[PDB]
Protein backbone atom coordinates (compact mmCIF):
# COMPACT_ATOMS: atom_id res chain seq x y z
CA UNK A 1 0.00 0.00 0.00
CA UNK A 2 1.12 3.67 0.72
CA UNK A 3 4.47 4.81 1.53
CA UNK A 4 5.39 6.60 5.66
CA UNK A 5 2.28 5.05 6.32
CA UNK A 6 3.74 3.70 9.66
CA UNK A 7 0.85 2.42 11.46
CA UNK A 8 0.10 2.31 15.85
CA UNK A 9 -0.72 -1.28 14.97
CA UNK A 10 2.08 -2.46 13.45
CA UNK A 11 3.94 -1.13 16.89
CA UNK A 12 2.23 -4.12 18.61
CA UNK A 13 3.06 -6.44 16.21
CA UNK A 14 7.07 -5.49 16.06
CA UNK A 15 7.10 -5.48 19.64
CA UNK A 16 6.03 -9.17 19.61
CA UNK A 17 8.88 -9.80 17.07
CA UNK A 18 11.15 -8.03 19.06
CA UNK A 19 10.39 -10.35 22.10
CA UNK A 20 10.55 -12.95 20.19
CA UNK A 21 13.95 -12.05 18.31
CA UNK A 22 15.12 -11.70 22.71
CA UNK A 23 13.83 -15.19 22.98
CA UNK A 24 15.85 -16.72 20.13
CA UNK A 25 19.36 -14.28 21.13
CA UNK A 26 18.79 -16.25 24.88
CA UNK A 27 18.32 -19.91 23.34
CA UNK A 28 21.32 -18.97 20.81
CA UNK A 29 23.17 -18.47 24.09
CA UNK A 30 22.82 -21.53 25.62
CA UNK A 31 23.44 -23.52 21.84
CA UNK A 32 26.74 -21.51 21.65
CA UNK A 33 27.14 -22.96 25.75
CA UNK A 34 26.32 -26.64 24.65
CA UNK A 35 29.10 -25.80 21.83
CA UNK A 36 31.71 -25.23 24.80
CA UNK A 37 30.69 -27.91 26.64
CA UNK A 38 30.22 -30.09 24.11
CA UNK A 39 34.68 -29.15 22.86
CA UNK A 40 35.18 -29.58 26.57
CA UNK A 41 34.07 -33.36 26.55
CA UNK A 42 36.39 -33.86 23.69
CA UNK A 43 39.22 -32.30 25.15
CA UNK A 44 38.96 -33.40 28.36
CA UNK A 45 39.99 -36.75 30.49
CA UNK A 46 36.69 -38.12 30.51
CA UNK A 47 37.20 -42.01 29.59
CA UNK A 48 34.97 -43.83 26.99
CA UNK A 49 32.01 -44.82 28.89
CA UNK A 50 31.98 -41.23 31.20
CA UNK A 51 32.60 -39.78 27.84
CA UNK A 52 29.49 -41.27 26.24
CA UNK A 53 27.26 -40.58 29.22
CA UNK A 54 28.15 -36.96 29.20
CA UNK A 55 28.02 -36.69 25.39
CA UNK A 56 24.13 -38.31 26.09
CA UNK A 57 23.33 -35.43 28.68
CA UNK A 58 24.61 -33.29 26.18
CA UNK A 59 22.21 -34.62 23.27
CA UNK A 60 18.66 -34.06 26.01
CA UNK A 61 20.01 -30.10 26.41
CA UNK A 62 20.91 -29.99 22.36
CA UNK A 63 17.32 -31.56 21.56
CA UNK A 64 15.60 -28.96 24.71
CA UNK A 65 17.64 -25.93 22.75
CA UNK A 66 15.73 -27.52 19.14
CA UNK A 67 12.30 -27.62 20.85
CA UNK A 68 12.81 -24.06 22.20
CA UNK A 69 13.74 -23.29 18.78
CA UNK A 70 10.20 -24.79 17.35
CA UNK A 71 8.63 -22.99 19.31
CA UNK A 72 9.48 -19.72 18.75
CA UNK A 73 8.63 -20.75 15.30
CA UNK A 74 5.11 -22.14 16.04
CA UNK A 75 4.38 -19.12 17.79
CA UNK A 76 5.89 -16.69 14.71
CA UNK A 77 3.44 -18.91 13.13
CA UNK A 78 0.28 -17.26 14.81
CA UNK A 79 1.27 -13.81 13.42
CA UNK A 80 -1.13 -12.55 10.63
CA UNK A 81 0.61 -9.44 8.96
CA UNK A 82 -1.39 -7.38 6.59
CA UNK A 83 0.68 -6.83 3.63
CA UNK A 84 0.97 -3.07 4.44
CA UNK A 85 3.27 -4.38 7.47
CA UNK A 86 6.58 -4.27 5.04
CA UNK A 87 8.45 -3.78 8.29
CA UNK A 88 6.78 -6.42 10.65
CA UNK A 89 6.80 -8.69 7.13
CA UNK A 90 10.68 -8.14 6.98
CA UNK A 91 11.69 -8.99 10.83
CA UNK A 92 9.38 -12.32 10.62
CA UNK A 93 11.16 -13.32 7.75
CA UNK A 94 14.80 -12.61 8.96
CA UNK A 95 13.76 -13.74 12.41
CA UNK A 96 12.47 -17.47 10.93
CA UNK A 97 15.69 -17.42 8.73
CA UNK A 98 17.80 -16.91 11.87
CA UNK A 99 16.09 -19.75 13.73
CA UNK A 100 16.56 -21.81 10.98
CA UNK A 101 20.31 -21.13 10.53
CA UNK A 102 20.17 -22.32 14.59
CA UNK A 103 18.43 -24.98 14.04
CA UNK A 104 21.04 -26.24 11.39
CA UNK A 105 23.61 -25.83 13.55
CA UNK A 106 21.71 -28.12 16.36
CA UNK A 107 21.80 -30.78 13.48
CA UNK A 108 25.13 -30.61 13.88
CA UNK A 109 25.36 -30.85 17.33
CA UNK A 110 22.48 -33.45 17.48
CA UNK A 111 23.62 -36.12 14.89
CA UNK A 112 27.25 -36.25 15.44
CA UNK A 113 26.56 -37.27 19.45
CA UNK A 114 24.72 -39.93 21.58
CA UNK A 115 23.08 -41.77 18.08
CA UNK B 1 -3.45 -25.45 55.48
CA UNK B 2 -6.64 -25.58 56.38
CA UNK B 3 -9.05 -28.36 55.70
CA UNK B 4 -10.87 -27.80 52.20
CA UNK B 5 -13.84 -28.96 50.26
CA UNK B 6 -14.30 -31.47 47.78
CA UNK B 7 -13.47 -31.49 44.25
CA UNK B 8 -14.53 -33.50 41.28
CA UNK B 9 -11.81 -34.75 39.34
CA UNK B 10 -12.39 -36.19 35.50
CA UNK B 11 -9.32 -38.32 34.59
CA UNK B 12 -8.95 -38.18 30.76
CA UNK B 13 -6.98 -40.22 28.83
CA UNK B 14 -4.89 -37.33 27.03
CA UNK B 15 -6.26 -34.67 29.61
CA UNK B 16 -7.85 -34.37 33.19
CA UNK B 17 -9.50 -31.13 34.68
CA UNK B 18 -10.59 -30.39 38.22
CA UNK B 19 -13.50 -28.69 39.71
CA UNK B 20 -14.93 -27.18 42.59
CA UNK B 21 -18.19 -26.43 43.80
CA UNK B 22 -17.75 -22.98 46.23
CA UNK B 23 -20.02 -20.33 46.46
CA UNK B 24 -23.31 -21.03 44.48
CA UNK B 25 -21.11 -22.22 41.34
CA UNK B 26 -18.52 -24.30 40.17
CA UNK B 27 -15.37 -23.19 39.10
CA UNK B 28 -13.04 -25.11 36.60
CA UNK B 29 -9.63 -24.75 38.43
CA UNK B 30 -6.46 -23.54 36.69
CA UNK B 31 -3.02 -25.06 36.59
CA UNK B 32 0.08 -23.72 37.69
CA UNK B 33 0.16 -22.84 33.36
CA UNK B 34 -3.12 -21.25 33.77
CA UNK B 35 -4.28 -24.10 32.05
CA UNK B 36 -8.20 -25.61 32.92
CA UNK B 37 -6.84 -28.82 31.65
CA UNK B 38 -4.02 -30.48 32.16
CA UNK B 39 -2.28 -33.21 29.96
CA UNK B 40 -2.37 -36.70 31.75
CA UNK B 41 1.20 -37.29 30.78
CA UNK B 42 4.29 -38.18 32.80
CA UNK B 43 7.48 -37.78 32.30
CA UNK B 44 10.47 -40.22 33.49
CA UNK B 45 14.05 -37.83 33.12
CA UNK B 46 17.34 -38.51 34.42
CA UNK B 47 16.79 -36.04 36.73
CA UNK B 48 13.20 -35.75 37.48
CA UNK B 49 9.29 -36.90 37.02
CA UNK B 50 7.27 -33.80 35.26
CA UNK B 51 3.51 -34.15 35.28
CA UNK B 52 0.87 -32.67 33.07
CA UNK B 53 1.91 -29.19 31.36
CA UNK B 54 5.84 -30.15 31.74
CA UNK B 55 5.86 -33.72 30.53
CA UNK B 56 3.65 -32.71 27.59
CA UNK B 57 5.79 -30.23 26.66
CA UNK B 58 9.34 -32.10 26.78
CA UNK B 59 7.59 -35.24 24.72
CA UNK B 60 9.37 -34.69 21.16
CA UNK B 61 12.61 -34.56 23.25
CA UNK B 62 11.93 -37.48 25.43
CA UNK B 63 9.36 -39.38 23.59
CA UNK B 64 9.79 -42.83 24.60
CA UNK B 65 9.67 -42.00 28.38
CA UNK B 66 6.71 -40.09 28.35
CA UNK B 67 3.26 -41.76 29.22
CA UNK B 68 0.27 -40.89 28.14
CA UNK B 69 -2.93 -42.96 27.97
CA UNK B 70 -2.50 -44.98 30.98
CA UNK B 71 -6.42 -44.77 30.77
CA UNK B 72 -6.41 -46.79 27.59
CA UNK B 73 -4.19 -49.76 30.07
CA UNK B 74 -5.75 -49.33 33.44
CA UNK B 75 -7.10 -52.57 34.98
CA UNK B 76 -6.87 -54.46 31.87
CA UNK B 77 -5.00 -57.54 31.51
CA UNK B 78 -1.74 -57.18 29.18
CA UNK B 79 -3.10 -59.83 26.65
CA UNK B 80 -6.48 -57.63 26.36
CA UNK B 81 -6.63 -56.87 22.53
CA UNK B 82 -7.42 -53.19 23.11
CA UNK B 83 -3.80 -53.23 25.57
CA UNK B 84 -2.36 -55.42 21.97
CA UNK B 85 -3.77 -53.02 19.19
CA UNK B 86 -2.77 -49.80 21.61
CA UNK B 87 0.87 -50.58 21.74
CA UNK B 88 1.88 -50.43 18.42
CA UNK B 89 1.30 -46.49 18.64
CA UNK B 90 2.48 -45.60 21.32
CA UNK B 91 6.94 -44.53 21.75
CA UNK B 92 6.98 -46.13 25.73
CA UNK B 93 7.56 -49.95 25.57
CA UNK B 94 4.42 -51.79 27.73
CA UNK B 95 5.51 -55.47 29.04
CA UNK B 96 4.64 -58.47 30.51
CA UNK B 97 4.12 -58.73 34.23
CA UNK B 98 2.50 -62.46 35.06
CA UNK B 99 -0.41 -61.08 33.08
CA UNK B 100 -0.86 -57.37 33.76
CA UNK B 101 0.42 -54.49 31.71
CA UNK B 102 3.31 -52.44 32.96
CA UNK B 103 5.05 -49.87 31.25
CA UNK B 104 8.82 -49.71 31.32
CA UNK B 105 10.71 -46.80 31.26
CA UNK B 106 14.31 -44.89 32.09
CA UNK B 107 13.59 -43.24 35.49
CA UNK B 108 17.31 -41.72 37.08
CA UNK B 109 19.55 -43.66 34.78
CA UNK B 110 17.46 -46.69 35.69
CA UNK B 111 15.25 -48.99 33.90
CA UNK B 112 11.45 -49.07 35.43
CA UNK B 113 8.03 -50.21 35.63
CA UNK B 114 5.12 -49.14 36.91
CA UNK B 115 1.25 -50.35 36.60
CA UNK B 116 -0.97 -47.94 34.69
CA UNK B 117 -3.00 -47.16 38.25
CA UNK B 118 0.30 -46.45 39.83
CA UNK B 119 0.86 -43.66 36.45
CA UNK B 120 -2.63 -42.69 37.28
CA UNK B 121 -1.78 -41.97 40.77
CA UNK B 122 0.54 -39.42 39.55
CA UNK B 123 -1.97 -37.61 37.27
CA UNK B 124 -4.27 -37.69 40.10
CA UNK B 125 -1.63 -36.27 42.68
CA UNK B 126 -1.10 -33.67 40.38
CA UNK B 127 -4.87 -32.81 39.65
CA UNK B 128 -5.18 -32.89 43.83
CA UNK B 129 -1.81 -30.11 43.91
CA UNK B 130 -3.38 -28.23 41.38
CA UNK B 131 -7.11 -27.74 43.50
CA UNK B 132 -4.69 -26.98 46.76
CA UNK B 133 -2.90 -24.34 44.92
CA UNK B 134 -5.56 -22.19 43.81
CA UNK B 135 -7.88 -23.25 47.17
CA UNK B 136 -4.99 -22.57 49.75
CA UNK B 137 -6.33 -25.07 51.24
CA UNK B 138 -5.35 -29.27 52.10
CA UNK B 139 -8.02 -31.42 49.63
CA UNK B 140 -7.96 -34.56 50.48
CA UNK B 141 -11.59 -35.79 49.22
CA UNK B 142 -12.83 -36.53 45.56
CA UNK B 143 -15.23 -37.44 43.20
CA UNK B 144 -13.47 -39.67 39.99
CA UNK B 145 -15.32 -39.86 37.13
CA UNK B 146 -14.75 -43.32 34.73
CA UNK B 147 -16.58 -44.54 30.76
CA UNK B 148 -19.54 -46.00 31.66
CA UNK B 149 -18.24 -49.06 29.60
CA UNK B 150 -15.22 -49.30 32.24
CA UNK B 151 -15.66 -53.37 33.80
CA UNK B 152 -15.50 -54.31 38.14
CA UNK B 153 -11.14 -54.10 37.70
CA UNK B 154 -10.97 -50.74 35.41
CA UNK B 155 -13.31 -49.15 37.99
CA UNK B 156 -11.00 -50.77 41.35
CA UNK B 157 -7.66 -49.99 39.38
CA UNK B 158 -9.08 -45.88 38.89
CA UNK B 159 -10.48 -46.24 43.00
CA UNK B 160 -6.61 -47.82 43.90
CA UNK B 161 -4.86 -45.02 41.53
CA UNK B 162 -7.02 -42.04 44.06
CA UNK B 163 -5.93 -44.38 46.80
CA UNK B 164 -1.99 -43.90 45.78
CA UNK B 165 -2.54 -40.28 45.18
CA UNK B 166 -3.56 -39.71 48.49
CA UNK B 167 -7.17 -39.05 47.74
CA UNK B 168 -10.40 -40.09 49.46
CA UNK B 169 -12.10 -41.07 46.78
CA UNK B 170 -15.57 -40.65 48.15
CA UNK B 171 -17.20 -41.61 44.86
CA UNK B 172 -16.42 -43.10 41.11
CA UNK B 173 -19.26 -41.42 39.00
CA UNK B 174 -19.74 -42.84 35.20
CA UNK B 175 -18.98 -39.85 33.15
CA UNK B 176 -22.21 -39.53 30.79
CA UNK B 177 -23.89 -39.36 34.60
CA UNK B 178 -21.33 -36.65 35.54
CA UNK B 179 -22.20 -35.06 32.34
CA UNK B 180 -26.00 -34.95 32.82
CA UNK B 181 -25.48 -34.04 36.46
CA UNK B 182 -23.90 -30.41 34.98
CA UNK B 183 -26.99 -29.99 33.20
CA UNK B 184 -29.09 -30.94 35.80
CA UNK B 185 -31.34 -33.85 33.79
CA UNK B 186 -32.02 -35.40 36.99
CA UNK B 187 -33.82 -32.46 38.21
CA UNK B 188 -36.48 -32.56 35.32
CA UNK B 189 -40.45 -32.69 36.43
CA UNK B 190 -41.73 -35.87 34.32
CA UNK B 191 -41.57 -39.40 33.90
CA UNK B 192 -38.25 -41.41 33.04
CA UNK B 193 -35.94 -39.11 30.89
CA UNK B 194 -33.70 -40.63 27.87
CA UNK B 195 -30.72 -39.15 27.44
CA UNK B 196 -28.00 -39.49 24.88
CA UNK B 197 -24.24 -38.23 25.68
CA UNK B 198 -22.52 -37.60 22.79
CA UNK B 199 -18.58 -37.54 24.07
CA UNK B 200 -15.96 -36.41 21.09
CA UNK B 201 -12.70 -35.75 22.66
CA UNK B 202 -9.41 -36.30 23.71
CA UNK B 203 -9.04 -38.90 21.26
CA UNK B 204 -11.85 -41.11 22.34
CA UNK B 205 -15.31 -40.93 20.63
CA UNK B 206 -17.98 -42.23 23.36
CA UNK B 207 -21.90 -42.30 22.92
CA UNK B 208 -24.12 -43.41 26.09
CA UNK B 209 -27.72 -43.85 26.51
CA UNK B 210 -29.13 -43.31 30.15
CA UNK B 211 -32.52 -43.99 31.51
CA UNK B 212 -33.03 -40.94 34.29
CA UNK B 213 -36.48 -42.33 36.47
CA UNK B 214 -36.59 -40.68 40.40
CA UNK B 215 -32.31 -39.96 39.95
CA UNK B 216 -31.51 -43.55 39.10
CA UNK B 217 -29.09 -42.85 36.24
CA UNK B 218 -29.43 -46.44 34.20
CA UNK B 219 -26.65 -46.73 31.48
CA UNK B 220 -29.10 -48.51 28.50
CA UNK B 221 -25.79 -48.71 26.00
CA UNK B 222 -22.54 -47.87 25.14
CA UNK B 223 -21.13 -47.22 21.35
CA UNK B 224 -18.24 -45.58 20.16
CA UNK B 225 -14.63 -45.31 18.59
CA UNK B 226 -12.13 -45.79 20.62
CA UNK B 227 -9.70 -44.31 18.36
CA UNK B 228 -11.66 -40.96 16.86
CA UNK B 229 -11.08 -36.72 17.68
CA UNK B 230 -9.29 -33.40 16.73
CA UNK B 231 -5.82 -35.22 15.87
CA UNK B 232 -7.71 -37.22 12.89
CA UNK B 233 -9.46 -33.57 11.98
CA UNK B 234 -6.33 -31.59 12.31
CA UNK B 235 -4.34 -34.60 10.21
CA UNK B 236 -6.82 -34.59 7.18
CA UNK B 237 -6.04 -30.65 7.20
CA UNK B 238 -2.83 -31.30 6.90
CA UNK B 239 -2.93 -33.50 3.98
CA UNK B 240 -4.96 -31.37 1.89
CA UNK B 241 -1.89 -28.56 2.82
CA UNK B 242 0.65 -31.19 1.43
CA UNK B 243 -0.83 -31.46 -1.55
CA UNK B 244 -1.49 -27.78 -2.15
CA UNK B 245 2.03 -26.83 -1.79
CA UNK B 246 2.84 -29.84 -4.31
CA UNK B 247 0.46 -28.37 -6.93
CA UNK B 248 1.76 -24.81 -6.35
CA UNK B 249 5.46 -25.41 -5.83
CA UNK B 250 6.08 -29.27 -7.26
CA UNK B 251 7.40 -29.64 -3.64
CA UNK B 252 6.50 -32.47 -1.42
CA UNK B 253 7.36 -31.12 2.24
CA UNK B 254 5.81 -34.85 4.19
CA UNK B 255 9.64 -36.05 4.78
CA UNK B 256 10.19 -32.76 6.75
CA UNK B 257 8.89 -33.52 10.27
CA UNK B 258 9.88 -29.81 11.19
CA UNK B 259 8.23 -28.58 8.05
CA UNK B 260 4.87 -31.28 8.77
CA UNK B 261 4.81 -29.92 12.87
CA UNK B 262 4.61 -26.30 11.69
CA UNK B 263 1.46 -26.94 9.31
CA UNK B 264 -0.34 -29.52 11.56
CA UNK B 265 0.45 -26.57 14.50
CA UNK B 266 -1.09 -24.28 12.52
CA UNK B 267 -3.80 -26.46 10.99
CA UNK B 268 -5.59 -27.37 14.47
CA UNK B 269 -5.58 -23.56 15.36
CA UNK B 270 -7.28 -23.04 11.97
CA UNK B 271 -9.49 -25.83 12.63
CA UNK B 272 -10.22 -24.01 16.29
CA UNK B 273 -11.19 -20.67 14.20
CA UNK B 274 -13.49 -22.49 11.85
CA UNK B 275 -15.31 -23.11 14.76
CA UNK B 276 -16.66 -19.89 15.29
CA UNK B 277 -15.80 -18.48 11.65
CA UNK B 278 -16.09 -19.24 8.22
CA UNK B 279 -12.79 -19.11 6.91
CA UNK B 280 -8.91 -19.11 8.28
CA UNK B 281 -5.53 -18.09 6.96
CA UNK B 282 -2.37 -19.03 7.66
CA UNK B 283 1.07 -17.53 7.14
CA UNK B 284 4.02 -19.79 7.79
CA UNK B 285 7.46 -17.99 6.59
CA UNK B 286 10.17 -20.40 4.96
CA UNK B 287 8.29 -23.85 5.47
CA UNK B 288 10.03 -25.34 3.22
CA UNK B 289 13.11 -24.72 1.14
CA UNK B 290 12.68 -21.02 1.98
CA UNK B 291 9.18 -21.35 0.43
CA UNK B 292 6.66 -18.90 2.27
CA UNK B 293 3.24 -20.80 2.62
CA UNK B 294 0.49 -18.13 2.62
CA UNK B 295 -2.79 -19.79 2.80
CA UNK B 296 -6.32 -19.55 3.47
CA UNK B 297 -8.87 -22.71 4.45
CA UNK B 298 -12.96 -22.19 3.94
CA UNK B 299 -15.37 -24.16 7.04
CA UNK B 300 -16.76 -25.87 4.12
CA UNK B 301 -13.58 -27.04 2.55
CA UNK B 302 -12.69 -28.58 6.18
CA UNK B 303 -15.88 -30.13 6.66
CA UNK B 304 -15.08 -32.01 2.96
CA UNK B 305 -11.88 -33.05 4.20
CA UNK B 306 -13.67 -34.83 7.31
CA UNK B 307 -17.10 -35.90 5.66
CA UNK B 308 -16.29 -39.26 6.50
CA UNK B 309 -15.28 -39.00 9.80
CA UNK B 310 -17.98 -36.40 10.63
CA UNK B 311 -20.53 -38.80 9.15
CA UNK B 312 -19.11 -41.48 10.95
CA UNK B 313 -19.96 -40.50 14.53
CA UNK B 314 -24.07 -41.00 13.88
CA UNK B 315 -23.24 -44.45 13.27
CA UNK B 316 -22.58 -45.08 17.13
CA UNK B 317 -25.51 -42.96 17.73
CA UNK B 318 -27.52 -45.27 15.84
CA UNK B 319 -25.92 -48.76 17.39
CA UNK B 320 -26.53 -47.14 21.14
CA UNK B 321 -30.26 -46.21 20.25
CA UNK B 322 -30.70 -50.51 18.43
CA UNK B 323 -29.30 -51.48 22.08
CA UNK B 324 -31.11 -49.69 24.31
CA UNK B 325 -33.89 -50.29 22.07
CA UNK B 326 -35.10 -46.91 21.90
CA UNK B 327 -36.16 -44.52 18.88
CA UNK B 328 -34.14 -41.46 18.30
CA UNK B 329 -37.81 -39.25 18.94
CA UNK B 330 -37.66 -41.00 22.72
CA UNK B 331 -34.71 -39.09 23.55
CA UNK B 332 -35.38 -36.38 25.46
CA UNK B 333 -32.07 -34.70 26.29
CA UNK B 334 -28.62 -34.72 23.79
CA UNK B 335 -25.06 -33.91 25.57
CA UNK B 336 -22.14 -32.71 23.83
CA UNK B 337 -19.05 -33.64 25.66
CA UNK B 338 -15.17 -33.32 24.39
CA UNK B 339 -13.61 -29.92 22.68
CA UNK B 340 -14.26 -31.22 19.26
CA UNK B 341 -17.86 -31.27 19.83
CA UNK B 342 -17.49 -27.24 19.41
CA UNK B 343 -17.46 -28.46 15.02
CA UNK B 344 -20.84 -26.28 13.74
CA UNK B 345 -20.65 -29.56 11.52
CA UNK B 346 -20.71 -32.37 14.07
CA UNK B 347 -23.70 -30.26 16.06
CA UNK B 348 -25.60 -29.28 12.80
CA UNK B 349 -24.87 -33.41 11.79
CA UNK B 350 -27.05 -34.47 15.51
CA UNK B 351 -29.27 -32.09 15.74
CA UNK B 352 -30.59 -33.14 11.96
CA UNK B 353 -30.40 -36.46 12.92
CA UNK B 354 -32.56 -36.04 16.05
CA UNK B 355 -34.74 -33.66 13.67
CA UNK B 356 -33.97 -29.92 14.82
CA UNK B 357 -33.87 -31.31 18.65
CA UNK B 358 -32.16 -28.42 20.64
CA UNK B 359 -28.65 -29.80 22.42
CA UNK B 360 -27.27 -29.17 25.27
CA UNK B 361 -23.94 -27.59 25.06
CA UNK B 362 -23.99 -24.15 27.36
CA UNK B 363 -21.18 -25.54 29.64
CA UNK B 364 -17.97 -26.11 28.20
CA UNK B 365 -17.61 -29.59 26.69
CA UNK B 366 -14.41 -30.04 27.88
CA UNK B 367 -15.61 -29.33 31.55
CA UNK B 368 -18.53 -30.37 31.76
CA UNK B 369 -17.52 -33.93 33.22
CA UNK B 370 -15.30 -32.41 36.14
CA UNK B 371 -18.46 -29.88 36.38
CA UNK B 372 -20.82 -32.55 37.14
CA UNK B 373 -18.23 -34.39 39.37
CA UNK B 374 -18.00 -31.23 41.24
CA UNK B 375 -21.28 -31.07 41.57
CA UNK B 376 -21.93 -34.61 43.01
CA UNK B 377 -18.59 -34.01 45.15
CA UNK B 378 -20.30 -30.96 47.19
CA UNK B 379 -23.75 -33.01 47.47
CA UNK B 380 -21.27 -35.66 49.43
CA UNK B 381 -19.37 -33.12 50.93
C1 LIG C 1 -10.14 -25.53 22.87
O1 LIG C 1 -10.67 -26.26 21.77
C2 LIG C 1 -11.50 -25.62 20.89
C3 LIG C 1 -11.96 -24.33 21.05
C4 LIG C 1 -12.79 -23.76 20.11
C5 LIG C 1 -13.19 -24.45 19.01
C6 LIG C 1 -12.74 -25.78 18.81
N1 LIG C 1 -13.14 -26.44 17.68
C7 LIG C 1 -12.68 -27.66 17.55
N2 LIG C 1 -11.88 -28.34 18.36
C8 LIG C 1 -11.46 -27.73 19.47
N3 LIG C 1 -10.63 -28.40 20.32
C9 LIG C 1 -10.17 -29.74 20.03
C10 LIG C 1 -10.55 -30.76 21.10
C11 LIG C 1 -9.57 -31.94 20.97
C12 LIG C 1 -9.19 -32.57 22.29
O2 LIG C 1 -8.20 -33.57 22.11
C13 LIG C 1 -8.36 -31.31 20.27
O3 LIG C 1 -8.06 -31.95 19.04
C14 LIG C 1 -8.65 -29.82 20.07
O4 LIG C 1 -8.03 -29.31 18.89
C15 LIG C 1 -11.88 -26.39 19.76
MG1 LIG D 1 21.98 -37.26 18.96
Amino acid sequence: GPLGSNSPQEEVELKKLKHLEKSVEKIADQLEELNKELTGIQQGFLPKDLQAEALCKLDRRVKATIEQFMKILEEIDTLILPENFKDSRLKRKGLVKKVQAFLAECDTVEQNICQ
Amino acid sequence: MSKGPAVGIDLGTTYSCVGVFQHGKVEIIANDQGNRTTPSYVAFTDTERLIGDAAKNQVAMNPTNTVFDAKRLIGRRFDDAVVQSDMKHWPFMVVNDAGRPKVQVEYKGETKSFYPEEVSSMVLTKMKEIAEAYLGKTVTNAVVTVPAYFNDSQRQATKDAGTIAGLNVLRIINEPTAAAIAYGLDKKVGAERNVLIFDLGGGTFDVSILTIEDGIFEVKSTAGDTHLGGEDFDNRMVNHFIAEFKRKHKKDISENKRAVRRLRTACERAKRTLSSSTQASIEIDSLYEGIDFYTSITRARFEELNADLFRGTLDPVEKALRDAKLDKSQIHDIVLVGGSTRIPKIQKLLQDFFNGKELNKSINPDEAVAYGAAVQAAILS
